[PDB]
């Protein structure tokens, strides 16, 4: 609609790009290395062309094998680009778990373009409202992944933490803390301001984590802060709260 | 000086510091007995509960002394029950205890292996099992339930599996409800949760829409439980489903999404069935109905042919069956190279 | 088979260990021979076993074993009469758990017997049978 | 930020515009707690198309080979923003897989914390240390008094994250690692797990003296299999579960079919008196009713104990362990070398994994089971 | 030894020798001649 110009010989090859993504269904062309010619907005309506969001999961995940292959790297904004036209659709439309495929596709594809299905996808599935147990298990997968280094472990504690945060963001923050995952004392005071503010069942656990692991990083002010959000009985398991926090004390 | 331990005092147990077993002046039925009728006759009488529960936590603020609480007791005249369980045996005091019990446990998540090899937690919940009476099946059930949906996964993962121990015979059905609802909640626990409901008891309807409820969800479990639940789903078939099951199976299995990782653990898988077909014949003159009656669509899958092999390989009363069958099927331009 | 197998049982460690799991498993089962034979595979174990690495977790394993024994001692009549049936056999192996077994029984029995002289009827034949809508069974064969 | 105005200062604080015209930016680019000078000119409008882009000399050594990557990424990629976002990633990759270039030692808690907690431990135990105090080897002694290490290496930070441990024992070591673990700390776990083995350790000593143990030489720890001699060219291998070694191991006999047949038949007929409070060899010796040769190296140093295809013992590990079912022969041989002889003949046939046919001296029926 | 990460280094216990020079002997092992920085 734009008339954004997608590179000539993608314009060209895109017959055949489309033809070979039919034979996935059933090692990567020279067809598929010309994604190395587009910029990223030529990209965005390039994958919008080859209609990547209605591969099978399979063929998706055959897509991502053949993508997984494929030297150089599709750069930061590209994969993202990628993953988010492929994935997100089939992400917000699940009303159960992911098939094996789709997490071993998202895991494997997070494999090597970690951060940017990372940097992707977490942010919007989550400011997605009707956000529920099918999507934030695949999120758990994410943030569980050995595969995560500490850089991109903070990528996804600085990606989480600009979001607007609910009982959800919780549960995958839970599971990014449970690694031991290092932070700067900045980055646990936002955690920590955020996390002062509690009637969730999830919330308790996510407090009680870090009242624990992160003792070490807990000052005199942000126990305080922890004191006035479990004051409220509506929290179940205050007193392991009060043991922890008084272990503290 | 507390209430707590001047009452049990008088009542009849040696409470110790907290290293080794606490000794017992008097017997436990007896004990309990003399408690409940002192705390009976007691003036203040409904509010000696709270103040003996409150002595009770302040005396456990130190981990040790609630160790020897917890841990079995010492006969003086040799080797007894746990005050706990004991003190759990009159109904007054039971919720309560219950209350604090569960209430302390999420202390122990993240102190794991301390001094004798003991996993405080499985020793909590192992306080539970086998009870005379519980003053609630209820709320122990609500506050297990709050407790399972929460914990770690180790732990989860032990706590669900002491549910049958635990429970007595009238709280299942809301159980299998609360856990076919965490069933298609979390993919993680199907094996252990499907393990608890073969042990618990359910209405046979229950078992059959929790069957279709995790075989939708068929494709969605990770590779490794996928053998053991196709093992419940094919024991657990009976004689007159077998065709539909079987059908819903054939249809939703794959053998191509999978794949050193992905072999063995389909090998398993196939051992699994030779199993399961081999041991009921049921299954082979079923299965092979459910791809012959699906003669339609051209489209049929490397499952079928894998599965009439192994059927050949296997009982042979079928052979001349699947060679009319795979005729049938290749004249008809279904089955070809490729 | 159990018995006819047994020479597994003996020498092979690996089979005890997932046996057990299996035994335990089938304990709480809804089928009611899955139970019984559980109770006896068990029997089985630590009438032909004193191991099932410290000869210290193995006596603290059969104490648990028995434990689980002494809640099937209130289930219906069968299970407790092969119970007993067996304990001697447990006994004439396993000497070494001999106290723990005899109060296991004395325990039950104190249950049907009263420790008073002048009362002629000196146990409760009523106590015994349990009555639920007209179908009437014994529990406990003294 | 969306715009580059603030999303730039967010993703670059070390780029200072040089120019009125945001034209020339200067100054530093950040990866790995390490900044790197860099001076990126762009024409007089913003088109990366055409642009310059200079570094410091360190940068080019760490940029080389991704020149072309870099050349591509300026002429294809929109904004100065998107530019220097993969830039960077492209450094995390760059030095991520140079990862050999790193690991400096902080001088305030290492050298010294490390002393510490050695001198906390005892001078007695360490055996070695590398002159990059990268490598540390120690010693524990047994009841028994038997000499067991364990190798760590460690990182820039020791104390924050796990010692890399290499330990000689067959099954899987755990070390629970916190932050306040240490040293000591992780030597008495060493010690809980060879008190634990300590039986063992006493079985395949007692094994690797008193009887001529074949088919390891020179054993590992590590060791579960224990290829024994008895008579003469019959063999026993046999292994033994650590967590209960004096429990009966798996077990079985290469040697003459006519000589082995009896040995089968009267351990089925003994193996219920086998008993895990006597030793392995006390109850091997009873069961089997026979003692072992203590290393019959003397007498029979040159008889010719090798293939008799390819005259040699230790084929690439392989021992001659296959024989003739034959008074006369007795011939041993390789698996390798028999297989490789029997396959051409014209009289050999095959079952499932079985080869029939003659024995290459005699011409009397073998069998070999691959 | 693809070559190398960090170059870590022993002494030879000798001075500092200025003005090194080496020839290779393979006759035993190699023998160089120095200059040390005394004027030996
Ligand atoms: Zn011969
Ligand atoms: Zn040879």
């Amino acid at each position: 609609a734009e008339s954004l110009e997608l590179p000539k010989a993608i314009q060209d090859q895109l017959p055949r790009l489309q033809q070979l993504l039919k034979t996935l269904e059933e090692a990567p062309p020279v067809e598929l290395q010309l994604l190395h010619e587009c910029s990223p907005s030529q990209m965005d309506l390039l994958c919008a062309q080859l209609q990547l969001p209605q591969l099978s999961d399979l063929g998706l995940l055959r897509l991502c094998t053949w993508l997984l292959a494929l030297s150089p790297d599709l750069s930061l904004s590209n994969a993202t680009v990628l993953t988010r036209s492929l994935f997100l659709g089939r992400i917000l439309s699940l009303t159960s778990s992911a098939s094996r495929l789709l997490t071993t596709a998202l895991t494997s594809f997070c494999a090597k373009y970690t951060y940017p299905v990372c940097s992707a996808l977490l942010d919007p599935v989550l400011q997605a409202p009707g956000t529920g147990p099918a999507q934030t298990e695949l999120l758990c997968c994410l943030v569980k992944m050995e595969s995560l280094e500490p850089d991109a472990q903070v990528l996804m504690l600085g990606q989480i933490l600009e979001l607007p945060w609910k009982e959800e963001t919780f549960l995958v923050l839970q599971s990014l803390l449970e690694r031991q995952v290092e932070m700067t004392p900045e980055k646990f005071s936002v955690l920590m301001e955020k996390l002062c503010k509690t009637t969730s069942m999830a919330y308790a656990k996510l407090m009680l984590t870090v009242m624990t692991k992160y003792q070490a990083n807990i000052t005199e002010t942000q126990r305080l802060g922890l004191a006035m959000a479990l004051e409220p009985n509506t929290t179940f398991l205050r007193k392991s709260l009060k043991a922890a926090l008084k272990h503290l004390g | 000086d507390s209430i707590f331990v001047k009452l049990l005092k008088i009542s009849g147990i040696i409470l110790k510091t907290g290293e080794s077993q606490n000794q017992l002046a008097v017997d436990q039925i007896a004990f309990q007995k003399k408690l409940f009728q002192t705390l009976r006759r007691h003036p203040s009488y409904p509010k000696i509960i709270e103040e003996f529960v409150s002595g009770l936590e302040s005396y456990i603020e130190d981990e040790d002394s609630f160790r020897n609480c917890l841990l079995s007791c010492e006969r003086l005249q040799s080797y007894s029950k746990s005050l706990i369980k004991l003190l759990l045996g009159i109904d007054i005091l039971q919720p309560a205890i219950i209350k604090t019990l569960f209430e302390k446990l999420p202390e122990y998540f993240f102190e794991n292996k301390n001094s004798d090899e003991i996993n405080i937690p499985r020793l909590i919940v192992s306080q539970l099992k086998w009870l005379d009476r519980v003053v609630d099946g209820k709320d122990l059930t609500t506050k297990i339930m709050q407790l399972i949906s929460i914990a770690p996964e180790n732990l989860q993962h032990d706590i669900i599996t002491s549910l049958p121990e635990i429970l007595g015979d009238s709280q299942h059905a809301d159980v299998g409800k609360e856990l076919s609802d965490l069933l298609i909640e979390n993919t993680s626990l199907t094996v252990p949760i499907l393990d608890v409901l073969s042990s618990l008891r359910l209405d046979p309807n229950f078992l059959l829409k929790v069957r279709q409820l995790v075989m939708d969800k068929l494709s969605s479990i990770r590779l490794e439980d996928l053998p053991v639940i196709i093992k419940f789903i094919l024991h657990s078939v009976t004689a007159m489903d077998t065709l539909e099951v079987i059908s819903e199976l054939r249809e939703k299995l794959d053998l191509q999404h999978c794949v050193s990782s992905g072999q063995s653990c389909i090998i398993l898988l196939f051992d699994v069935i030779k199993s399961a077909i081999r041991y009921e014949k049921t299954i082979s003159e079923a299965w092979i109905k459910a791809i012959e009656n699906t003669a339609s669509v051209s489209e049929h899958k490397v499952f079928d042919l894998v599965m009439l092999f192994i059927i050949y390989s296997t009982n042979t009363q079928t052979k001349k069956y699947i060679d009319r069958v795979l005729r049938n099927k290749i004249r008809s331009g279904c089955i070809q190279e490729q | 088979l159990l018995k006819a197998v047994q020479p597994l049982l003996k020498v092979s460690m690996s089979m005890r260990d997932c046996l057990i799991l299996v035994l335990r498993k089938a304990m709480f089962a809804n089928q009611l021979d899955a139970r019984k034979s559980a109770v006896a595979g068990f029997l089985l174990l630590l009438k032909n076993f004193k191991v099932l690495y410290n000869s210290v977790a193995n006596e603290t394993f059969c104490l648990e074993i028995m434990d689980s024994l002494r809640r099937c001692l209130s289930q219906q009549a069968d299970v407790r009469l092969m119970l007993y049936e067996g304990f001697y056999d447990v006994l004439r192996r396993n000497s070494q758990l001999a106290n723990s077994v005899m109060q296991t029984l004395l325990s039950q029995l104190k249950q049907f017997y009263e420790p008073k002289p002048d009362l002629l009827p000196p146990l409760k034949l009523e106590a015994c049978i349990l009555t639920q809508g007209d179908k009437i069974s014994l529990q406990e064969p003294l | 930020m969306a715009v580059t105005e603030a999303s730039l200062l967010r993703q670059c604080p070390l780029l200072l515009p040089q120019n009125r015209s945001k034209t020339v930016y200067e100054g530093f680019i950040s990866a790995q707690g390490r900044d790197f000078h860099l001076r990126i000119v762009l024409p007089e409008d913003l088109q990366l198309k055409n642009a310059r882009l200079l570094c410091s000399w360190q940068l080019r050594t760490i940029l080389s080979g991704y020149h072309r990557i870099v050349q591509q990424r300026m002429q294809h990629s929109p904004d100065l923003m998107s530019f220097m976002m993969e830039l960077k990633m492209l450094l995390e990759v760059a030095l991520k897989n140079r990862q050999e270039l790193y690991a400096l030692p902080p001088p305030p808690q290492f050298y010294s914390s490390l002393i510490e907690e050695i001198g906390t431990l005892g001078w007695d135990k360490l055996v070695y240390a590398d002159t990059c105090f990268s490598t540390i080897k120690l010693k524990a002694e047994d009841a028994s008094g038997r000499e067991h290490l364990i190798t760590l290496k460690l990182k820039a930070k020791y104390p924050a994250e796990s010692p890399d441990y290499f330990v000689d024992f067959p099954v899987p070591f755990c070390a629970s690692w916190t932050p306040q673990s240490s040293l000591i700390s992780i030597y008495s776990q060493f010690l809980a797990a060879i008190e634990s083995l300590k039986a063992f350790w006493d079985v395949m000593d007692e094994i690797d003296e008193k009887t001529w143990v074949l088919e390891p030489e020179k054993p590992p720890r590590s060791a579960t299999a224990r290829r024994i001699a008895l008579g003469n060219n019959v063999s026993i291998n046999i292994e033994v579960d650590p967590r209960h070694p004096t429990m009966l191991p798996e077990c079985f006999f290469l040697g003459a079919d006519h000589v082995v047949k009896p040995l089968g038949i009267k351990l089925s007929r003994n193996i219920h008196l086998w008993d895990p409070e006597n030793s392995v060899l006390q109850n091997l010796k009873d069961v089997l009713e026979i003692d072992f040769p203590a290393r019959a190296i003397l007498e029979k140093s040159d008889f010719t104990m090798d293939c008799g295809i390819c005259y040699a013992y230790q084929l690439d590990g392989t021992i001659p362990d296959q024989v003739c079912d034959n008074s006369q022969c007795g011939q041993p041989f390789h698996q390798i070398c028999l297989y490789e002889w029997l396959r051409g003949l014209l009289t050999s046939r095959q079952s499932f994994n079985i080869i029939f046919g003659e024995c290459p001296y005699c011409s009397k029926p073998i069998t070999l089971k691959m | 030894r693809p070559e190398e990460g960090p170059g870590g280094l022993p002494p030879m216990l000798c001075p500092a020798s200025l003005n090194i020079c080496s020839v290779v002997s393979l006759s035993g092992g190699t023998k160089l001649l120095a200059l040390s920085a005394k004027g030996r």
